[PDB]
This record gives C-alpha cells, structure tokens and sequence, in this order.
C-alpha cells in the first residue's frame, strides 16, 4: 500500500502561502505554526530607554531626558504580578495563551449559539434581551431575578478567571491539565499530544473566524446563525 | 441618497488632500534636490 | 502517435511536406505552420506559450458562457442576465450583480470597484505567473505544477506527455467554439445554448442558412 | 529609602514601571496620522451638518427633529 | 486471552469440542469455530473473507445506528430508514435534524456524484494506502484511524478487536433483521419494537404477518 | 462624596512616599504617563459606554 496514486506528496513544512519562508521568530515548535506573522507582531520587540526628565525647580537648567540605551526585554516570563504577569505584551507565548483563550471561548460560543437557536428558536443576539427581560433556559423560567444573575455572573467569572491567572508556568497557562484533563488524553509529550494540540488550535481558529461570521451576519442580514443559513437558502 | 451638498463636501475633502499632497510633494522634491551637505 | 516524426498531422495522409522546425517534442503538434510564422525558434517558443494561455482562458470562457445559460433555462437558478453577451449589463440594474440570483452573494453595485479590483488582482496574478511569487517559483512559464498540481495527475512523465496533448486539444476546441460564440452572438442575438436548442428543434429551418446569411449580404 | 509599601501599591506597581520605554524611530506615527485625518474629516462633516453646509435627506436639523 | 487459542469459546457451546474446522485454530478475533461449510478452507480465501467480515461489520454498525437515530428523533419526523431516501424528492429536501438551512439537498444526481468521487478516493486509499497512511494493516491501519491510542497495548488491541467483531456481527445480524422486518411489517424497527413492547402476545411476527407470508 | 474626597486628600497628602510612585530603574518619583493615559482612557471609554 505504498500509495502516491491519488495525491502528490509534498516535502517541506506546510505554510500559509505555497512559496514562502517561516519568519525567524516562528521556528515551528508551537502547534499550528504555519509561518503566519505578516505584521511581525510576535517578532522580538526592540525598545529604547529615555532618561528621567529633569523636573527640579531648584536647578537652573531642567533639560529633557535622553536615550539611556537600547534594550530588548526577554519575553514569556510570567511573574507574580497579578495585574501584569508577562514581562512583555508582544511575546509569542503570551499571544498563544490569548489565541487559545480567545479560541476556546469561540468554540463554546459557536456551539452555544447554534444549540440555543435550535432549541428556543430565538436568535443568539435576540436571546440576550429576551433572557434579560425574563431569565430562562430551554423555555424554563429560572428562579432568579436578572439582577442577582448579573452579580453572580460577574462574581463567578471573576473567581474563575482569578484562579486561572494563578499559574506561573507559561506552558501550563495554556494547557493546565490536572483536573482539566481527567481522561489524560494529552498530558504527556507524545506525538499524540502534539497532534491533539494541533487539532485544538485549528478548531479554535475556525471558531474565531466563524463567530466573527455570526456577528457580522447579524449586523448585516439581521438574523442569527440558523436564520442567516435559512435566509441564504431562500435567497436563491 | 447622497445629496449634491454632500458630494461637494466629499470633493472638498478630496480637494483639500490634493492641496496638502501638492504642498508636501513640492516641499519633498525641493528638499531632496536642494539638500544640505 | 502525438509525438515524434510519426505524429499525426493536421492534413492527414495529404499532409506530405511539413515545416522542418515543426518537428515533434511538443504537445499538439500536427505539422500545421503553413504561414511559416514560427520559423524563428524564439518566436515559436513565445507562440507556444500564447497558444496555451489563450487555450486555458478559452476553456474557462467556454464553460463560463454556457453554465449560467444552462442553469437559467433548466430551472436550476434565476440569473439577472444568463446570456454571456449581456451578463456585463447586470451591474447596471436595481440590485446590482448577485451571484446565482441570490441577493446575499457578492451583491456588487459599482462597476468601477469591479474594474479596480480586477486590475489589481489580475495584475499581481499575471506578474506572479511571469516572475514567480506566493504560489511558486517559475520553472516552466506554462507548466508550473507543484502548487498548481496538488492532485498529482501529472506526476508520471508519461502521463504528463499525453495529458499536455489533451489540454491543447481540448483548449483548441474551446478556442474554436468560443470564436463561434462571438460570431453566433452577433449574427443571432440569442445565446449560444438557445441556438443549440433551435438547431435541435428544426435543423433544416433553424441554421446559419435558411436564416440570417442573406441578411448579412 | 524605598518608600512606603502597601498591598494596593504593590498590586498597582507593574502599571507604573516603564517610564522611559519607547519604540525606536517613528513607531506608529503614520498610523496615528491616519486616524487624525479621519477624525478631522469626521469633525468637518458633523460641523457641516450643524452649520447646514451639508443637507442630508433624512436629517432635518431643527427642533422638529424631536417629533 | 480467553478469546484466542484452542480453549476459546465456540459457537456450538459444549457441543463443539469434537467439531472444530482445522483451519480455525484461534489466531484471529471472533473465532468461534463456525466454519461448517467448506468456505475459507484455503488460507487465501480465508484471509480475504476475514477482511470482508470486518468491513461488512463496521458498515453494519454504522448502518444500525443510522437506521435508528433519525426514527428516534423528532424534527426528522421519525422517518423510517427504508423511507429516508425519498425525502430528497420532497419540496423541502434533506434538512439535517429537520433544521431548515442545514443541507437543503434537492438533487439526487448531485448527491450521488459527490458520493462516487469521494468514496472512490476513500476506498482506493483504503486498498492501496494514501495520505492518511501507507504500509499499514489493511483492516487495522491504526495511526490516524486510532487517534485516542485506545489499542496501543497489543493485548488490549486483541480484546478490543474481539469487541469490534462481536459488536459488528450483532449489528450485521440486526441489520438483516431491519431489512426483513421492514419488507414484512412495512414499519421502522423502532415502531416494530414499540408495538411488541405494548402487546407482545398480539404484536409479533407469528400473530400478525406469519399467516399471510404464504 | 465631598467629605470622603476630603479625607482621602489628607491621607494621600500625608502618605506621599509610596513605592508605587518611584521609578524601579532609578528609584526616583516618576509617572509612566503613556501607560497611565491608557489606563485612565480605558475607564473613560468604559464609563462612556455604560452611560
Ligand atoms: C485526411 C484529410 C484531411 C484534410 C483534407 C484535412 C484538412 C484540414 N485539417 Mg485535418 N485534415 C485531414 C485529416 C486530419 N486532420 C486531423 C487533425 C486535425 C487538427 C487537430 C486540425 C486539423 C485542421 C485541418 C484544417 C487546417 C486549416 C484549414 O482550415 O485549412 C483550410 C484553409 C482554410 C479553411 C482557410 C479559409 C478557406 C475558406 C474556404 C475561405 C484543414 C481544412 C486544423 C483545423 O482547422 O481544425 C478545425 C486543426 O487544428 N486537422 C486528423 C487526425 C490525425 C486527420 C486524419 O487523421
Ligand atoms: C446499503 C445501501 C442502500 C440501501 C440498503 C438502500 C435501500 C433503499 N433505498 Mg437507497 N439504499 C442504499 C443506498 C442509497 N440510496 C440512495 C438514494 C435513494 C433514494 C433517492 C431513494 C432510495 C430508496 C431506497 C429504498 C427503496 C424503497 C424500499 O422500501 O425498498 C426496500 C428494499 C429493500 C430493503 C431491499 C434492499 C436491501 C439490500 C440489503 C440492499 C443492498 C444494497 C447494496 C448497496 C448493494 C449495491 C450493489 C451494487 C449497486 C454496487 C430502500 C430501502 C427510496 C426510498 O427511500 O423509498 C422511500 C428512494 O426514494 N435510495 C443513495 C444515493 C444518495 C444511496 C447511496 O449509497
Ligand atoms: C485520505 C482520506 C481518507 C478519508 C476521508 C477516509 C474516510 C474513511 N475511511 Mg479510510 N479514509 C481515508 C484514508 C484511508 N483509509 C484507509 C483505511 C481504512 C480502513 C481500513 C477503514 C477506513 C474507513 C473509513 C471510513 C470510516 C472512518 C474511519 O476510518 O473512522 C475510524 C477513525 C476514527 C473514528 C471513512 C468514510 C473504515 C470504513 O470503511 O468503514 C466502513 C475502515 O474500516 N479506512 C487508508 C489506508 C490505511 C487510508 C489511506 O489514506
Ligand atoms: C460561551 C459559552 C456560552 C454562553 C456565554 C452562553 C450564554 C447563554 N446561553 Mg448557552 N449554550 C452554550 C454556551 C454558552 N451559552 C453551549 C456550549 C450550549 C450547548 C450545550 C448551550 C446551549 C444553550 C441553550 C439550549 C440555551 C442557552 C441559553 C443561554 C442564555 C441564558 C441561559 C443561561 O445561560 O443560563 C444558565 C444555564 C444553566 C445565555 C445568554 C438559553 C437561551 O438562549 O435563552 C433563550 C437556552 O435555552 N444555551
Ligand atoms: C453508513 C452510515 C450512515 C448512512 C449511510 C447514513 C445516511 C443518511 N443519514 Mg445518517 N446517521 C448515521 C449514519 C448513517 N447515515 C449515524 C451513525 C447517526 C447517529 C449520529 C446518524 C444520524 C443522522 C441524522 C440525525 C440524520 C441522518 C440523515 C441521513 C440521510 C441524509 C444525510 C444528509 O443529510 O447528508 C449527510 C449529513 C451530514 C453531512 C451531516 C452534516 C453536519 C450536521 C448537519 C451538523 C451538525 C448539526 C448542526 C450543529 C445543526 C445546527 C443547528 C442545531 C444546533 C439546532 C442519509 C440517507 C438525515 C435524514 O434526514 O435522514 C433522511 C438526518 O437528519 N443521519
Ligand atoms: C473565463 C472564466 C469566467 C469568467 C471571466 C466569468 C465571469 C462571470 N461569471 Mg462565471 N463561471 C465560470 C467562468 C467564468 N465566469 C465557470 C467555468 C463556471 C462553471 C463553474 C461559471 C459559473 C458561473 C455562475 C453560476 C455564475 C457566473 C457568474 C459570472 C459573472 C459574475 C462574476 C462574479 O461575481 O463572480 C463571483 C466571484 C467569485 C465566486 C469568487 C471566485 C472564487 C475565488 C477562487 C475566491 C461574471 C461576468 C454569475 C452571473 O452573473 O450569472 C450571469 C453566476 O451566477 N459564473
Ligand atoms: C410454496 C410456498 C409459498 C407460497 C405459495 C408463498 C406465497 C406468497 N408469499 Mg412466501 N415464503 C415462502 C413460501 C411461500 N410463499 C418461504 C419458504 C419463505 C421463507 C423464505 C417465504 C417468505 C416470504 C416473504 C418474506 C414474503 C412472502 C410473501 C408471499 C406472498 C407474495 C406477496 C407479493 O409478492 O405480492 C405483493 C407484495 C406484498 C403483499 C408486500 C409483501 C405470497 C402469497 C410476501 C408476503 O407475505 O406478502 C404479504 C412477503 O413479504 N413469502
Ligand atoms: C497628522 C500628522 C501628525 C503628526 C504628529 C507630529 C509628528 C512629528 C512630531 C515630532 C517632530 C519631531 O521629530 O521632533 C521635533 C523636530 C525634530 O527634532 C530634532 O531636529 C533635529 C534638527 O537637526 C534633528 O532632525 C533631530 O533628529 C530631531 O529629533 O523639531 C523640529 O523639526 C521643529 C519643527 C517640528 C514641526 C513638526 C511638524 C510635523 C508635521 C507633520 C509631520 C508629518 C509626518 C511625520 C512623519
Ligand atoms: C495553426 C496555424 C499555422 C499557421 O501559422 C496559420 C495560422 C492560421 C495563422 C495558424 C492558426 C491560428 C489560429 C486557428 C488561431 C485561432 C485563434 C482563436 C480563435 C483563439 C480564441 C481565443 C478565445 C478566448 C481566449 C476566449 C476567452 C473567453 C473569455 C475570457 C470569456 C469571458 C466571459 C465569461 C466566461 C462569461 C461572461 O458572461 C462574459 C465574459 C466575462 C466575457
Ligand atoms: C460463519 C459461517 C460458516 C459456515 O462455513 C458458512 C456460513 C454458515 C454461510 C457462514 C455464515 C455467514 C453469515 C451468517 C453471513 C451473514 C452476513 C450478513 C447478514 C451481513 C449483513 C450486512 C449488512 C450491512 C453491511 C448493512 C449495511 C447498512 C447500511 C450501511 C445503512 C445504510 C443507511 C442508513 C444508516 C440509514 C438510511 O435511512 C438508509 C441507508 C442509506 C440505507
Ligand atoms: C465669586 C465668583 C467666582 C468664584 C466662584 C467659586 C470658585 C466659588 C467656590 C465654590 C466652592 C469650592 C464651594 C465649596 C463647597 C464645599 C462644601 C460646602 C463642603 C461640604 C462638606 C461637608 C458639609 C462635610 C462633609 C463630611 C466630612 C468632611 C467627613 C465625612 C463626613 C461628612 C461627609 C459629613 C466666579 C468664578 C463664579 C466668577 C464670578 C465671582
């Protein structure tokens, strides 16, 4: 079963453009590394330090500060600082955490918008106001005024996100494992872990673009996900 | 639904950009031709 | 059969004398250069590239001028202007140009933007086809392969040889048929698919003779 | 010599720790200028509406717009 | 291990110790010594037959599930498996899960065309290898076909293969039931089951259709 | 509110030597105005949206 009968085997890392080269800052180790940083956002950021401006009124001349020197800070160093753990905003590892977190929400959101529209018949955008006016789930009135739910959502999500921020390992901030990997599917370093992580970011990037479709279609057409689908089919 | 009054306002913005571009282009050309040291 | 000195010829057995430069080694070589336009090898290479590019465009054009007409008269879809020699006028309508008649497809409204976007996109594409670019580097100006043969239908050199002939043969038929589309449209304001139905309806009475012709004087 | 330390102060310290850090060269100045020009165009348009130098069909630009 | 070797269970229970074909020794999963006919005497045919069983098995398991789900779900109108194909000719067409807009398929020719092209590539890859895998077991390729690595241990793979074939054989037998029950009862398997559950003594093959079968 | 702001004014006046206000690179009182602007602008936009 050598194959090579229904496909043209292609050597080389699959990149975003058939003929391109990976950026020097994208080695290919991280899952989903397709060589895509056209704006060079993850590229090591160079900075210059300006000296403190002289602002002493006891001095005759108060000149402005000059360039103390240039420096390139080391990125991806998580610190104990709760309000700003990462050393640099523009770091590949930090952006990967943002990509996974943005992605995992969109996977949940894309599924959630579809399910609630198939169950209640209301658009995901319209469901926001409907529940606000009458708290409800699956056509069942919830035993909680919207005011308590609003405070609860903020408190619950506040506690949840503070727990997530406690981690100091940059890799574990993206793949906590433990209680979040009960089946131990990708808690190792095998190729199965790499392939599973490759599947996650792909489903994650798809969901991010897809939910961007939901909101833009709701802005333009006015309907939700299922609604846009039906409108397009009838439009023919 | 664009009114003729709106068309002139857009044209004035375009015209203002051309006056700005014609000033910048002239200045850059002379600055490059008559450079210092 | 299609390559070498024993290749089939455009005049069949009566071909006899053939241009000396017009030997085998190239797809679609039937020994037809009676005008002697490709005597210079440099010009022959250029003409070979022009033929395959005109041919590939013709194949796309032949399929593209018939499908909206077929779908319209088969009830598959409702277009603004099915006939090819009028589809351009769709941009000058109330709803602009809607792909497949769906208002939620493309929904173009400005012919300029269509023209501007084509100029930029086609300009870069044609530049990539003559100097390489994102899809690949240039090795054969007319047979790049690689990113342009993902399915690998031409991996084997023997199949690549016979396949090139199929493309030039199918291409040439497209060029002749597309040339017909141009003339049939002028002589008959009806679309080419409509003409085919009329010829099938009454070939004796509906044809280039027993109609028009005398009007063309 | 290090200053008074407070739990709120140590929490907010990272936000005040990059006093002289700048991006080399012109940075995003060109990008900033685009938004300024867009803001300048936007300000002109809303000025024209209030000044009636532009007459949009839907807007009435009078107290009757309340009705 | 209980499912392999000469001590494996056999299809005729206790009355199988003295009745075992020579070729069936206990090497391959699902070996119950049931080869009463002369089939699979030659190893070449036996090897070919073993693959066809697993294929017919995996297909049946997909078919058995898919012949019940649409009939057990609302929105699909509890359509019977033997009446699902006709929906493509309905005005609405095939809307998955009954949700309008999902597929909205209306051309049977178009559906068959894509199926033929896709299935030919898929079946070709399964026989001569392909992008998914090359130089792998014909029936048990694994790799891309075993993402959760559930069969990494050879011992686990052996027992799991016994589970696959035994579930498949049950599905094949029940699918054959679906074919006949439909041709006789004229109703979907779920409807037939519900009728039995209600009044078993009245709603069964013998008390309802056995008399008119001749 | 005026009384509370008056009390806070006294506190933030007496306890002026907070380590928050000292540049970590030179241990001198400094303010990272580009960042402070981003912080106080985010609140303005957040409060503008809420209103
Ligand atoms: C056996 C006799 C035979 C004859 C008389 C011809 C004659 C012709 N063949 Mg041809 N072929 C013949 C056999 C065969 N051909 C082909 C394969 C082809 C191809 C692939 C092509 C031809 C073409 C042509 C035409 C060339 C240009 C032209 O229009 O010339 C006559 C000159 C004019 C019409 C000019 C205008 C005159 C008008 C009266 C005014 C021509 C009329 C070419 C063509 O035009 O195809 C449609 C062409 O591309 N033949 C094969 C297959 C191997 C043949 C036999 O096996
Ligand atoms: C194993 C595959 C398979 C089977 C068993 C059936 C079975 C059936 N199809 Mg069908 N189809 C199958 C595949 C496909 N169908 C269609 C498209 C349609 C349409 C559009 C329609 C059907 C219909 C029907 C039913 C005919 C009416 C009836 O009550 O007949 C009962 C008859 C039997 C139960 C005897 C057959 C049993 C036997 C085990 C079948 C074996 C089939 C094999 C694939 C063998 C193939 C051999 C060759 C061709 C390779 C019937 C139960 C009709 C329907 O739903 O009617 C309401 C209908 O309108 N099919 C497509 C393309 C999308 C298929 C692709 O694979
Ligand atoms: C390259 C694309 C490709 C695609 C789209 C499919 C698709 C499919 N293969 Mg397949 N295959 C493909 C390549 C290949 N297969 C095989 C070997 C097999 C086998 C042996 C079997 C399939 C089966 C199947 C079907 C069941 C899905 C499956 O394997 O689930 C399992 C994995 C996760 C659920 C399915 C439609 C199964 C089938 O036909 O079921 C009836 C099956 O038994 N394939 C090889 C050689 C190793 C391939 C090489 O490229
Ligand atoms: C990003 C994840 C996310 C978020 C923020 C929401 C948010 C919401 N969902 Mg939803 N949902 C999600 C994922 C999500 N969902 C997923 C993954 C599914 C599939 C299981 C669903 C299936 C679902 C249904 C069936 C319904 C909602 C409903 C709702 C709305 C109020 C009910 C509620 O949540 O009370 C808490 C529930 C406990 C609310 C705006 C309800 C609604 O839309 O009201 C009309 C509703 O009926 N959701
Ligand atoms: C050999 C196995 C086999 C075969 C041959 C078939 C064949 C068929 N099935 Mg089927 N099915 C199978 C196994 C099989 N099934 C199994 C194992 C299950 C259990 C999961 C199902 C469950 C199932 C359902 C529920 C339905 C079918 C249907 C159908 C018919 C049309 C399918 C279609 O529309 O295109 C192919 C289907 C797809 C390409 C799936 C598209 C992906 C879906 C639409 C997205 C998931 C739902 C989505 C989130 C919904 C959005 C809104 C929602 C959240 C409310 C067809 C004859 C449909 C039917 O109407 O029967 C006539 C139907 O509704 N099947
Ligand atoms: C020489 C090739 C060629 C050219 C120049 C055109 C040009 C045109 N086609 Mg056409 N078409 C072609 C080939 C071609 N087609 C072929 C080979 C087919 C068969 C698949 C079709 C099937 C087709 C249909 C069904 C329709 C058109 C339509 C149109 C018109 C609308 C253009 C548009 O908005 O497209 C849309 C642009 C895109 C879809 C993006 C292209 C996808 C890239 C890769 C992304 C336009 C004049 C529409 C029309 O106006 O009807 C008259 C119409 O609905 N074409
Ligand atoms: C000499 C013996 C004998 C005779 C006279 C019959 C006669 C008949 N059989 Mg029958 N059958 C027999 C042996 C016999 N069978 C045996 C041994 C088996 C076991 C394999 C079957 C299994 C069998 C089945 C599964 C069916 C019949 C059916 C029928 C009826 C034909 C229905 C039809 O096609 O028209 C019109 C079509 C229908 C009425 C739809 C069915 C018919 C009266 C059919 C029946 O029962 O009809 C109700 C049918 O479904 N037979
Ligand atoms: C909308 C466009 C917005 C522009 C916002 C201001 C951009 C320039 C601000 C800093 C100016 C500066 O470099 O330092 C201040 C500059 C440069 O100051 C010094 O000058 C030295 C002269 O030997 C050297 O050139 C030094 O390199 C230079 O740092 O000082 C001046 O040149 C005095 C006049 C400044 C007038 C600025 C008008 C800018 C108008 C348009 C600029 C458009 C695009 C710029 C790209
Ligand atoms: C061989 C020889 C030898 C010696 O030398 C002599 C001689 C004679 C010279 C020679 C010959 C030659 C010839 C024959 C030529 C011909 C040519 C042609 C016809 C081409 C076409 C060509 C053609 C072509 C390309 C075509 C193309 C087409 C197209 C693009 C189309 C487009 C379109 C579509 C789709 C649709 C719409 O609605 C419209 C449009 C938009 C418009
Ligand atoms: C062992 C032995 C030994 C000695 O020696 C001899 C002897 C005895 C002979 C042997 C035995 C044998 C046997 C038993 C066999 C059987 C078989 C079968 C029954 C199969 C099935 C088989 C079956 C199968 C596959 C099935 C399949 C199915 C399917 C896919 C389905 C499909 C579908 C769906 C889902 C749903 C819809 O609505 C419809 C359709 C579309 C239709
Ligand atoms: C003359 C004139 C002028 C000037 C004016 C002014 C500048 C005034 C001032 C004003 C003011 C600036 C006032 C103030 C007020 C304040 C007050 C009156 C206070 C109150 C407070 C209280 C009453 C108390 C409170 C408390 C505390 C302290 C603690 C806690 C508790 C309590 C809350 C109780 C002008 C320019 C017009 C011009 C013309 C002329």
């Amino acid at each position: 079963r050598s194959g090579g009968a229904g496909y043209r085997q292609y050597s080389g890392d699959a990149l975003w453009l058939p003929n391109t080269e990976r950026p020097a800052w994208l080695d290919g180790s991280l899952p989903g590394d397709r060589g895509f940083d056209p704006l060079g956002l993850s590229r090591p950021a160079e900075y210059l330090q300006i000296d403190l401006d002289e602002l002493d009124q006891n001095a005759a001349v108060n000149k402005a500060g000059g360039v103390v020197g240039a420096f390139t800070p080391v990125a991806d160093q998580v610190s104990t600082d709760s309000l700003a753990p990462y050393s640099e905003v523009f770091g590949l590892q930090r952006f990967r955490e943002c990509e996974l977190i943005h992605g995992r929400w969109a996977m949940l959101a894309c599924l959630g918008a579809l399910v609630q529209e198939g169950v209640t018949g209301d658009s995901w955008v319209a469901a926001q106001t409907l529940v606000y006016n009458q708290p409800q789930y699956a056509g069942i009135d919830l035993p909680f005024d919207i005011y308590t739910l609003a405070v609860l959502n903020s408190v619950l999500m506040g506690g949840v996100e503070l727990f997530r921020n406690s981690e100091l390992d940059p890799e574990r901030r993206c793949y906590p494992g433990g209680a979040f990997d009960p089946l131990n599917l990708a808690s190792d370093d095998s190729e199965r872990t790499q392939k599973l992580r490759e599947a996650e970011i792909k489903h994650a990037r798809l969901a991010m673009v897809s939910f961007l479709g939901y909101t833009v279609q709701a802005w333009y057409t006015g309907e939700g996900a299922l609604g846009s689908l039906n409108k397009f089919a009838n439009g023919f | 639904a664009a009114t003729p009054s709106l068309n002139n306002l857009i044209g004035s913005v375009v015209a203002g950009g051309l006056v700005l571009a014609a000033i910048a282009g002239a200045i850059t050309a002379v600055s490059n031709f008559d450079s210092i040291r | 059969e299609f390559y070498g000195p024993d290749r089939v010829k455009f005049l069949g057995p009566f071909s006899g004398n053939t241009p000396s430069y017009l030997k085998g080694e190239y797809p679609g070589d039937y020994g037809w250069d009676t005008a002697g336009l490709s005597a210079d090898p440099e010009t022959f290479a250029r003409y070979r590239e022009l033929e395959v590019i005109h041919a590939r465009w013709a194949m796309l054009g032949a399929l593209g001028c018939v499908t909206p007409e077929l779908l319209q008269r088969n009830g598959a879809a409702n277009f603004g202007e099915a006939v090819w020699f009028k589809a351009g006028a769709q941009i000058f309508q109330e709803g602009g140009l809607d792909y497949l008649g769906n208002p939620n497809l493309v929904h173009a409204q400005s012919i300029v933007a269509i023209l501007l976007t084509q100029v930029v996109l086609m300009g870069l594409i044609e530049g990539y086809r003559v100097n390489g670019g994102p899809a690949g580097e240039v090795v054969d100006p007319i047979y790049p392969g690689e990113a342009f043969d993902p399915l690998g239908l031409a991996d084997d050199p023997d199949t690549l040889a016979e396949l090139k002939v199929k493309e030039i043969k199918n291409g040439r038929l497209a060029m002749v048929s597309m040339f017909g589309f141009f003339i049939q449209a002028i002589v008959t304001g009806k679309g080419p698919v409509q003409n085919l139905s009329d010829h099938l309806a009454s070939p004796s009475t509906d044809n280039f003779y027993s109609l028009y012709a005398k009007t063309l004087a | 010599d290090t200053g008074i330390s407070t739990p709120l102060g140590t929490l907010l310290k990272p936000l005040n720790s990059e006093y002289g850090k700048v991006a080399p060269g012109w940075g995003t100045t060109v990008l900033m200028g685009i938004f300024m020009a867009l803001f300048a165009v936007f300000l002109v348009i809303i000025l024209e509406i209030y000044n009636s130098s532009v007459l949009l069909d839907d807007v009435t630009m009078s107290w009757e717009s309340l009705a | 291990s209980q499912w392999y070797g000469p001590d494996r269970p056999k299809f005729l229970g206790p009355y199988s110790t003295n009745f075992v074909p020579s070729y069936l020794t206990g090497e391959f999963p699902g070996d119950y010594g049931w080869d009463t006919s002369g089939l699979s005497a030659d190893p070449a045919t036996f090897a070919r037959y073993r693959e066809i069983e697993v294929i017919h098995a995996r297909w049946a398991m997909l078919g058995a599930l898919g012949c019940v789900v649409p009939e057990l779900l609302d929105g699909t109108n509890h359509i019977a498996w033997f009446k699902a194909g006709a929906e493509i000719f309905g005005d609405d067409g095939i809307q998955y899960l009954g949700i309008p807009g999902l597929i909205n398929a209306k051309s049977i020719v178009a559906t068959l065309i894509v199926q033929v092209v896709l299935m030919s590539y898929v079946e070709g890859y399964r026989v001569n290898g392909g992008p998914a895998g090359t130089g792998l077991d014909a029936v048990y390729p694994g790799g891309n076909f075993d993402p959760l690595g559930l069969a990494d241990d050879p011992d686990t793979l052996a027992e799991l293969k016994v589970k696959e074939i035994k579930n498949g054989r049950l599905a094949m037998l029940s699918m054959f039931g679906f074919f006949i029950q439909a041709i006789v009862t004229g109703e979907g398997p779920i409807k037939n089951l519900n009728d039995h559950l209600a009044d078993a003594s009245a709603n069964n093959f013998y008390a309802l259709y056995a008399k008119n079968l001749a | 509110l005026s009384g509370l702001l008056f009390a806070a004014s006294i506190w933030h006046w007496v306890y002026w030597d907070l380590e928050l206000f000292r540049d970590p690179r030179t241990s001198n009182p400094a303010l990272d105005l580009p960042k402070i602007f981003g912080i106080h602008l985010f609140l303005s936009g957040l409060l503008c949206f809420g209103f």
